[PDB]
């Protein structure tokens, strides 16, 4: 079996750029990869075949080069059609896919602005408790967000959900839920949520008291 | 061999 | 134009079995390999078959080797992926793909060109059930510069999706619906917030409208600010 590796895992461009992505294969493949392009709830599309070949009506814009094991497609100048995840696919020995290369779209940093939310009481009732954690507005993508509960990190009962980039202003909102049962909820005092973000010079929280 | 072409030959009698 | 178009896909309990189908049109679909590839939540994509253009040969991943069979129907258009003893690791988007198309078969070793859009198959024993909806109400703690964030708590559906309005569709600027997230319980759960100007909180009512068609359910929930 060949493994298919792609860098880096997010780039992030502007229009007119060059942009390079890299793919590696973990035995020989010859010129036996493709590329494809991705967007968010559509059906992949061939760019790229036998490692450098552009199939029909492609742009000049995109190249593709290698033989064996290393891999680069080049975008020579970015157009705001090339926003999208790109993914190679090696063909020599069965299929296997990279994990992709998510090309956004490069702004300013952001901070995000932190909000909490306390269960509420009609939720209380049916014996669960969920705590929100809203990170909005934010740029890059990548944050840290972490529970406390009386000052206890958390694990295992929290999960994220992270939005699409803005089509406007270019930047990316994060739920963090933390589940707790309502007898659990109602053991601790002090709920807490963490954010890290390259925007905040210092971790920022925001916690309340059960029942204030 | 999986990867060999698996469509019509075009060179079939 | 070359298109495929999948069928089939739905809600499967664990062991139980179920056929997709894909209606190719726009090409000669009996010259034509075909593969299957899925895409799991939260995994790469897989390939799953591949059948030659006469089904005189046909390969499969090791992860479904003996459970999954592909085939095809010439007179028909149509390929076939009959999936047997499913469990949740199948649960993903399934795609019909054209093997590599080449009249004059320059090259000796075959990928793929053409992707259908996909159809869903989610493996699961939860039953139908409409979501709870709970406001995510603003207090002084939502309030950033003037603006308040509120929003409502989507939770314990099956199966995807809902859909959420704000104001029966008025509210539409500074939403943000998140994807749903699969619970430990097998139910769905997501929330919906928005950001309005604090200035409004008192003279604007702001009610979440859910609608969950699989169970026939909407509900309407005003969200109610804080006074702390």
């Amino acid at each position: 079996d060949i493994q298919m590796t792609q860098s880096p895992s997010t780039l992030s461009a502007s229009v007119g750029d060059r942009v390079t992505i890299t793919c590696r294969a973990s035995q020989s493949i010859s010129r036996w990869l493709a590329w494809f392009q991705k967007k968010p709830g559509k059906a992949p599309k061939l760019l790229i075949y036998t490692a450098s070949n552009l199939e029909s009506g492609v742009p000049s814009r995109f190249s593709g080069s290698g033989s064996g094991t290393e891999f680069t497609l080049t975008i020579s100048s970015l157009q705001p059609d090339d926003f999208a995840t790109y993914y190679c696919q090696q063909y020599y020995n069965y299929w296997t896919f990279g994990q992709g290369t998510k090309v956004e779209v490069k702004r300013t940093v952001a901070a995000p602005s932190v909000f909490i939310f306390p269960p509420s009481d009609e939720q209380l009732k049916s014996g669960t408790a969920s705590v929100v954690c809203l990170l909005n507005n934010f740029y890059p993508r990548e944050a840290k967000v972490q529970w406390k509960v009386d000052n206890a990190l958390q694990s295992g009962n929290s999960q994220e959900s992270v939005t699409e980039q803005d089509s406007k202003d270019s930047t990316y909102s994060l739920s963090s839920t933390l589940t707790l049962s309502k007898a659990d909820y109602e053991k601790h005092k002090v709920y807490a949520c963490e954010v890290t973000h390259q925007g905040l010079s210092s971790p920022v929280t925001k916690s309340f008291n059960r029942g204030e | 061999d999986p990867n060999a072409n698996p469509n019509v030959d075009p060179n079939a009698n | 134009q070359v298109q495929l178009v999948e069928s089939g896909g739905g809600v499967v309990q664990p062991g139980r079995s179920l056929r997709l189908s894909c209606a190719a049109s726009g090409f000669t679909f009996s010259n034509s390999g075909m593969h299957w590839v899925r895409q799991v939540p939260g995994k790469g994509l897989e390939w799953v078959a591949i059948i030659w253009y006469d089904g005189s040969n046909k390969y499969y991943a090791d992860s479904v080797k003996g459970r999954f069979s592909v085939s095809r129907d010439n007179s028909e258009n149509t390929l076939y992926l009959q999936m047997s003893n499913l469990r949740a690791e199948d649960t993903a988007v399934y795609y019909c793909v054209r093997a590599y198309f080449d009249s004059e078969n320059l090259y000796d070793y075959y990928g793929m060109d053409v992707w259908g859009q996909g159809t869903t198959v989610t493996v699961s024993s939860a039953s139908t059930k409409g979501p709870s909806v709970f406001p995510l109400a603003p207090s002084s703690k939502s309030t950033s510069g003037g603006t308040a964030a509120l929003g409502c708590l989507v939770k314990d559906y099956f199966p995807e999706p809902v859909t959420v309005s704000w104001n029966s569709g008025a509210l539409t600027s500074g939403v943000h619906t998140f994807p749903a997230v699969l619970q430990s319980s097998g139910l769905y759960s997501l929330s919906s917030v928005v950001t309005v100007p604090s200035s409004s909180l008192g003279t604007q009512t702001y009610i979440c409208n859910v609608n969950h068609k699989p169970s026939n359910t909407k509900v309407d929930k005003k969200v109610e600010p804080k006074s702390c």
